[PDB]
RNA sequence: AUCGAAUCGCCACCUACAAGACUGGAGCUUGCUCCCUCGAAGGCGCCAAGUAUAUUCAUGAUCACAAGACA
RNA sequence: GUGGGAUUGUGAAGGGAUCUCGCAGGUAUCGUGAGGGAAGUAUGGGGUAGUACGAGAGGAACUCCCAUGCCGUGCCUCUAGUUUCUGGGGUUUGUCGAACGGCAAGUGCCCCGAAGCCAUCGCACGGUGGUUCUCGGCUGAACGCCUCUAAGCCAGAAGCCAAUCCCAAGACCAGAUGCCCACU
RNA sequence: CGACGUCGCUUUUUGAUCCUUCGAUGUCGGCUCUUCCUAACCUAGCGCCGCAGAAGACGCUAAGGGUUGGAUUGUUCACCCACUGACAGGGAACGUGAGCUGGGUUUAGACCGUCGUGAGACAGGUUGGUUUUACCCUACUUAGCUGGAAAUUGCGAGAAAAAGAUUAUCCGUGCAAAGCGGACGUCGGGUCGUUGGGCCUGGCGAGCGGUGGGUAGUACAUGGUACGCUCAUCACC
RNA sequence: UUAAUGAGAUUCCCUCUGUCCCGAGUUACUAUCUAGCGAAACGACAGUCAAGGGAACGGACUUGAAGGGCUAAGCGGGGA
RNA sequence: UUAGGGAUAUGUGGCGUCAAAACUUAUGGGCUCAUUCUCGAUACGUGAAAAGGGUGUUGGUGGAUACAGUUGGACCAACCGAAUCCACCGGCCCCGAAAAUGGAUGACGCUUAAGCCCAAUUAGUGAUUGCCCAUUAUUCCUUUGGUAAGGGCGGAAACAAAUGGAGAAAGUGUAGCCCUUCCGAUGUAGAUGUGGCCUGGAGGUUAGGACGAAGCUUAUGGCGUGAGCCUAAGAUGGACCGGCCUCUAGUGCAGAUCUUGGUUGGCGUAGCAAAGAUCUAACGGAGAUAUACUCAACAUGCAACGUUGGAUACUGGAGCGGGGAAGGAUUUCGUGCCAACGGCACUCGUA
RNA sequence: UCGAACCACCUAGUAGCUGGUUCACAUCGAAGUUUCCCUCAGGAUAGCUGGUGCUAGUAGAAGUAUUGUGCGGUAAAGCAA
RNA sequence: AAGUUUGAAAAGCACUUUGGAAAGAGAGUGAAAUAGAACCUGAAGUCGUGACAAAGACAAUGGAAGUACCUCCAUUUCAACGGCCAGAACCAGCCCUACUGCAUUAUCCUGUCGGGGAUCAAAAUCCGGCGGGCAACGAAGUGCAAGAAUCUUGGGUCUUGG
């Protein structure tokens, strides 16, 4: 994680600039769990770099009883003779994202483990993702395009929180915080945000007559 | 097939694995649950074992058989220095656990504080926190102590002081140790800037055990057993022993194991280190909070025994030496032996019983010989008893005829 | 400083939020009518800093990892 | 680039080439806590009360208070056990001429015996919130009435989960710090 | 609770079979020790009763915890004495023999009864009758060293970080505001590339400081640090 | 039937005790570390588990769950 | 259902990921909600289920009533203004449904299914092959063998080098006489064939070797489907030996608790623990006081021997005392010596 | 060394039983059934298989139909035969 | 059990140096001491050393395809020359896709009359009578299709050979 010396040093008498690779960040919220995880593994086996936020908010269909059930099921399973070793059962919801995830990929092979350590999931969305670009959905993987909107749904933070999540307040309040500070940030910015509607709409009377016909030929203006 | 008869299995298994602890010194695991709406307070602090002794005291709760009656009680001396606070800590809430915001250091460090980044301090060139002592107090060292402030009262929802102990005040010739041991000390109570203010106040100033504990309050004690090396299932696990006519040993498992699973279970009880273990230990009431011998003598003097004793026992604490310091005496026992360092942890299990409220009056204290049987309370008792012996005449006849 | 590399979309307009049994706004008649920005585009970027009066490109010879890449 | 080595086996001393390796980290603290473990569990007495109930005979329970069994984690002030501190005394046979000092009897034997270790044979300590079962209910349709349910809610078990407690970063901590060095 | 019938479940009984093992998988019982199941004896709740109370019956959720000391018998079972809240039933190669024990069973010695002409026989009785080996690999218990995110390589660049001439071109304060408050100078040189240019460096000062000299009171647990004043030195520079 | 006799088999009583309740402490020689010396048994290949099927009880096979490497002292679950 | 390969199509089974295919297809219709073995997705595989039951939801059949049925009001009739209720039979779901290490639609997961029944192939548009996987099918190339099928084989004629070529065998089998064509090709026990391979010798024939035979070594390549053959190199060796035809036999090795020799992990491991015991100085000995720099000595030559003098202890006369028989036969004695041996050591010794 | 010692020999005793059995490719390719046997862990004997062929290469062909012409007493049915 | 099988000849390693010695380092003999005395050749197995390759834990080994690096190996080529690599052309043969005609509808298509239906009133769904008929837009998703990929320059063949 944090450069070494060498590192440094290198880029330095390279004289490169700051370098990110192309990430994909996915808000996985309102998304339904498995369908979400078979997207995401099939475009880690393709080479993509993906990044997925607010985890916590991942649906999945039925009763927040009838699957903390189904975790408290998978819980009791560990070797008896020695439990350390043994199945590692996480609460965190991102876990949990990155655990299904990891059952979908072939996880015994170098290959899989590229595609695995390939994906970096998050509760919320930390300071280090929100300023990146805009996050995309799974349209096919989407709460209301795939549940029966009668149909009971359980959210993930929900259902982890009470099985040994310790951190459902931790989360809640940094997300609270993040909304305020991006909606201060969005309710300014409208002046910005005007300004160029109006040099977009103004620019119409000024530009050479012909070149307004081709725009409005292909529904430019 | 099932086991013939039932009993209890042997030992606790949420005290694994039976290892040696990793620090010789107590640490506090967790602190007690901050409540913003007492006034800021220091929640533990460093003491030494010095030894044992008993007390006598009335029983005040009403309904047992002891009530308004005398009991004695079995007592544990630990010597409490004051500590010195030299540095704060905040830490800040995320996702995945409480993260470090920053560390504000004192101005100056005590040369027992700096000992403790060294093998051999004697033998170095005792550098340690001299880039910090320049590098502070300039133009960009106070902006730099000032932001690291800011980012406390911003983002910190737990403070905590860096505190260390002094083994100079305490002058102990068995310690040997003389680097300070040093401890993160929680700040709970008010608001995070009322912990901020308290902790700065402290910077660089004495801390006593009585600021923090008051005399018939209750504590916890973090200290690590005493060791015992390599030990047997029996001693180790409390199993049974084997008959006389058992062959290659009676002191041992007789099954380890069932055929299947095809492994021998961690439930299983197996020989290895015995002691050296750190235990978090609830509900020791403090019977005393003494005070320096150099400035109250009469320690173990009570209102109904008018005898001039000190809470030194006649003859040492064997092994240990003299209290010269302040002291807290808790009832009971606590884990590990003398000389050893100790963490009293304000209490984290609720404190509404009766016999946790109970104030506690002394009446009287022993300190007879813990050498063999002691029959004297203090030396004026025992020379009573012989009067001038072979060799106090001996000397005063050389004083009283060749010096006069 | 070995080191020659694979990668080929930038942004300080997306990079805020929420709901799909109804989120542009009204009316009463409650599914129709009316108003509007007319409800199906994140903005740029693709060879003249801008749609015109223009201007070096070769022989790197007909494909070859773009023989180059801080947009 | 620079530093350090080497090459394939019939000689020697010199020149090239070609390979391999080093070129930024060390050292010392304070913490985080994912995951794993996981523990407290029972009885009696006082009082309620000779009360509720009952013709009578009989005859209860919770708040609260005080003890105790088992289990667990320690501790050595007291009491007990243990002595190769062969500590100090006795005492038998042999033995150095005797006394002294002792010595041998694989610790001669006897009594007492500190320290240490140690015994429910002694002493101390053993805690908090949720999610739900079963079930009892609220609101309420389907089905004009009705109904705990079917959409919603409440209450709620020694179960279960977390806190507390133990290990803890192969959980690879871009957690925080002290000194050098390297880069600059 | 449930006759006459009828439908099931289980593998803690026996039987049926003969698939595995006969160049060998150590046989009963007990002791010890751990774990698992629930068809629940006690302990936590909750229904119902031919439920007044007390004591109980039946049933549901629940296996977290607990489930004893003895006489006879090799016994498993059985039975009796006694305590208790209760003294529930079972699995784990009929758990467990390189863990023990060896009383039984089942060699060779010997006695009795019955049978056999006999040698001998008897799921009839009786007494006496060698219990071997771990230093290997795993498992488990403790105990050390130690690299590693391309899980050893790639130079293959992702921070639960900041927030801007593209993180450069200062520090606070504030809401990623509106604003607001601060900042050591001066005189030269050298050396590279659009504005009071970057970098290196020298001389005079000043300021914030680190150490030591001389001095005064005070603080703190009282030998040992801090603080005022004043010199010297070093650093930012 | 039988006195005496018996390393013969059995039952009870007194005494006595670590046989037991219920374990604790100590000693010599080991084990343990070192110097010198220095084997054997055994050895298809090897050696983490769950379930599944399978010659009906897998270390290898299927699907999952684990597993960084190398080591010292033990230990008797497995290696049918 | 199977010679060695390629391409194109399929079979069974599938098309959410693992995992190729609907990057979760349709502009197809319905049904289902299942709280601790956890709804279902199991042909064979019963390789998990019954009788019985459900006012769960969705369908049918046959009857009954319609100013109805339920309410409110006075055991019956009136207000009140809509469709009800009676029996029976299906579908899916649920209960019946309890076992021992933690675990299994294969795992994750799935509920506008990724479940069940049915039905399609880009969809009321304009016609009858969605897609993915074989040692199968079709087809192309090569091999090999036939109950194989046919052609050619009387050199047509012409043609030096320096500057079109080569071959053409009357043939079972070879480097196959050459060319064309068709079909088959797996296989335990077992049979047979092979101008099929290899080894030691013999009769022949033809070669090689001191300018290096046999043997041996190999990231030495080439040839053969193979058994194997051949070349290269030896910074290997030092005297014999290859090819071909025929003859001949003690003629080919991975295993027999195989035989003999050697080696080997275990392993510097188990251990070398009954008979109480040695200490000290000096002498002897190569066995030491054994040293780049720095450096007064310790922290850099350790540990071990024999003799003598002291010390301490044991045997304790049924003795590690002094003599004999049996047995042994030079072990006796002195000097010298330390390779092996005296399971450690020796400067000592029954060597 | 004893419910018949030891040494050499007959003796390489016999064994329907256990174990082993050394090169390649090619063309073909089974049976665990019949009868007899002191036969039931084994043999003979037919069958299945290989090799060698012989005979005028469609001949005396057929695990299949059709059409004629025979045979039958199981499924079903019946008990009012 | 054991070939004394060193070498043609003992010419069997004088002498120097370290070491108590055994021996080592040199120097000599010899064609050859890696021919140094149980001495020709000197295999396998096992082990040491230097160099290099890397490598988690999938016991290791193995199969098939590639790739990275090495190669004391073989062969070929080195002028308008190549037996090397690659791309486009054309041919022949295959394999694919585009472009469609014949037949058939009647329980059907229309108009009109009557009925019936539901509406504020209609219409329509529906049933009869009669009269016409081709539902003909790419009519129908109904039976069969033979349409020279030359016309009218489709695609592939690193799945063939030129
Ligand atoms: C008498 C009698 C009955 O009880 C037994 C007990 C043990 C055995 C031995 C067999 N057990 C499995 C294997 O077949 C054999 O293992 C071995 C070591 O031979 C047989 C019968
Ligand atoms: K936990
Ligand atoms: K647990
Ligand atoms: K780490
Ligand atoms: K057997
Ligand atoms: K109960
Ligand atoms: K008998
Ligand atoms: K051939
Ligand atoms: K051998
Ligand atoms: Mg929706
Ligand atoms: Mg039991
Ligand atoms: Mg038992
Ligand atoms: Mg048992
Ligand atoms: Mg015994
Ligand atoms: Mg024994
Ligand atoms: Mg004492
Ligand atoms: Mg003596
Ligand atoms: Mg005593
Ligand atoms: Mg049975
Ligand atoms: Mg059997
Ligand atoms: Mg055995
Ligand atoms: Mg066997
Ligand atoms: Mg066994
Ligand atoms: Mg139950
Ligand atoms: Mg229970
Ligand atoms: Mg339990
Ligand atoms: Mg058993
Ligand atoms: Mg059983
Ligand atoms: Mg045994
Ligand atoms: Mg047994
Ligand atoms: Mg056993
Ligand atoms: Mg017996
Ligand atoms: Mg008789
Ligand atoms: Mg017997
Ligand atoms: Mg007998
Ligand atoms: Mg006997
Ligand atoms: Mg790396
Ligand atoms: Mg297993
Ligand atoms: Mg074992
Ligand atoms: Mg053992
Ligand atoms: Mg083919
Ligand atoms: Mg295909
Ligand atoms: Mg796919
Ligand atoms: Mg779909
Ligand atoms: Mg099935
Ligand atoms: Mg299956
Ligand atoms: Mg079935
Ligand atoms: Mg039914
Ligand atoms: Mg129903
Ligand atoms: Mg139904
Ligand atoms: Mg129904
Ligand atoms: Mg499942
Ligand atoms: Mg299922
Ligand atoms: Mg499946
Ligand atoms: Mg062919
Ligand atoms: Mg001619
Ligand atoms: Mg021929
Ligand atoms: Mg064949
Ligand atoms: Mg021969
Ligand atoms: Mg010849
Ligand atoms: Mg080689
Ligand atoms: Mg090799
Ligand atoms: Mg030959
Ligand atoms: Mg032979
Ligand atoms: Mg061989
Ligand atoms: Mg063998
Ligand atoms: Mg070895
Ligand atoms: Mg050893
Ligand atoms: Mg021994
Ligand atoms: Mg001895
Ligand atoms: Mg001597
Ligand atoms: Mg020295
Ligand atoms: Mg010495
Ligand atoms: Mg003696
Ligand atoms: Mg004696
Ligand atoms: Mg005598
Ligand atoms: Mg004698
Ligand atoms: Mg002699
Ligand atoms: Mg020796
Ligand atoms: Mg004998
Ligand atoms: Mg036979
Ligand atoms: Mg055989
Ligand atoms: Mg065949
Ligand atoms: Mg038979
Ligand atoms: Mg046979
Ligand atoms: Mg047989
Ligand atoms: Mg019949
Ligand atoms: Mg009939
Ligand atoms: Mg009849
Ligand atoms: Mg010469
Ligand atoms: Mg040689
Ligand atoms: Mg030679
Ligand atoms: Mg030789
Ligand atoms: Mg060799
Ligand atoms: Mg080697
Ligand atoms: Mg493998
Ligand atoms: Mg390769
Ligand atoms: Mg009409
Ligand atoms: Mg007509
Ligand atoms: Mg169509
Ligand atoms: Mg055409
Ligand atoms: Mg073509
Ligand atoms: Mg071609
Ligand atoms: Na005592
Ligand atoms: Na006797
Ligand atoms: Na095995
Ligand atoms: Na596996
Ligand atoms: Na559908
Ligand atoms: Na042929
Ligand atoms: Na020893
Ligand atoms: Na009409």
């Amino acid at each position: 994680a944090f450069p070494s010396r060498k590192d440094a040093f290198r880029a330095q008498r390279k004289g490169a600039k700051k370098h990110r690779p192309e990430i994909i960040v996915i808000d996985l919220k309102d998304h339904v769990l498995g369908r979400a995880a078979a997207v995401v593994a099939k475009q880690l086996l393709l080479g993509k770099k993906i990044t997925v936020v607010r985890c916590e908010q991942l649906n999945i269909a039925g009763t927040e009883i009838r699957n903390k059930i189904k975790y408290l099921q998978y819980l009791r399973k560990r070797k008896l003779t020695n439990p350390t070793k043994g199945p590692f059962h996480h609460r965190a919801p991102s876990d949990v994202f990155v655990r299904t995830v990891r059952s979908m990929l072939p996880r015994y092979t170098k290959r899989g483990m590229k595609a695995l350590n390939s994906l970096v999931a998050y509760e919320g969305i930390p300071p280090n993702v929100v300023r990146t670009g805009g996050r995309v959905v799974i349209p096919r993987a989407q709460r209301h395009v795939c549940y029966r909107s009668e149909r009971p749904y359980t959210v993930l933070g929900n259902m982890c929180k009470h099985v040994g999540w310790k951190y459902s307040d931790v989360v809640a309040n940094l997300e609270k915080a993040r909304v305020e500070k991006a909606s201060r940030h969005h309710e300014k910015q409208a002046k910005l945000r005007d300004a160029w509607k109006s040099a977009r709409k103004e620019a119409l009377a000024k530009m050479p007559k012909h070149n307004v016909e081709v725009l409005k030929k292909f529904g430019y203006a | 097939s099932h086991c013939k008869f039932e009993h209890p299995r042997h030992g606790h298994l949420g005290f694994l694995p039976r290892k040696r602890s990793r620090q010789i010194r107590g640490r506090a695991r967790a602190f007690p649950k901050d409540d913003a709406t007492q006034k800021p307070h220091l929640t533990s602090f460093m003491v030494f074992k010095a030894g044992m002794t008993h007390i006598v005291r009335d029983v005040d709760r009403p309904g047992s058989k002891v009530n308004k009656k005398e009991v004695v009680e079995p007592v544990t001396i630990l010597e409490a220095p004051p500590m010195v606070i030299v540095g704060i800590v905040g830490y800040r809430q995320t996702p995945v656990g409480l993260k470090t915001i920053g560390t504000v250091w004192a101005h100056h460090t005590s040369v027992e504080f700096r000992r403790r980044y060294y093998k051999n301090w004697k033998q170095s060139a005792q550098l340690a926190f001299s880039r910090q002592k320049q590098f502070a107090n300039t133009k960009e060292g106070k902006v730099a102590e000032a932001r690291t402030l800011n980012a406390f009262a911003k983002k910190a929802s737990v403070i905590r002081v860096i505190a260390h102990t002094q083994l100079r005040k305490l002058r102990n010739h068995r310690v040997g140790v003389k680097k300070a041991h040093v401890q993160e000390i929680q700040v709970n109570g008010g608001s995070v800037a009322a912990k901020i203010a308290l902790a700065k106040s402290l910077l660089e100033k004495e801390v006593r055990v009585d600021s923090v504990f008051q005399q018939s309050e209750a504590c916890d004690v973090c200290s690590v057993t005493k060791g015992h090396g390599t030990e047997g299932v029996v001693k180790r696990w409390g199993v049974a022993c084997l008959p006389r006519k058992t062959h290659r040993g009676l002191r041992k498992v007789a099954c380890i194991g069932a055929w299947h699973p095809a492994r021998v279970m961690y439930t299983v009880a197996r020989a290895g280190q015995h002691g050296y273990h750190h235990r978090t230990q609830l509900n020791k009431k403090i019977y005393q909070i003494g005070r320096s011998v150099a400035v109250e003598p009469n320690q173990a003097t009570t209102t109904y025994d008018l005898t001039a004793k000190t809470i030194t026992p006649m003859g040492g604490f064997v092994g240990y030496g003299t209290v010269r310091n302040d002291y807290v005496m808790l009832k009971g026992s606590v884990s590990g032996p003398r000389r050893r360092v100790m963490t009293l942890r304000r209490p984290m299990a609720p404190q509404t019983s009766r016999q946790l409220k109970e104030k506690i009056v002394l009446k009287f204290i022993d300190t007879s010989s813990k050498i063999g049987h002691g029959r004297f309370q203090t030396k004026k008792e025992k020379n009573q008893w012989f009067g001038p012996l072979k060799k106090d005449r001996i000397r005063r006849e050389e004083r009283l005829r060749k010096e006069r």
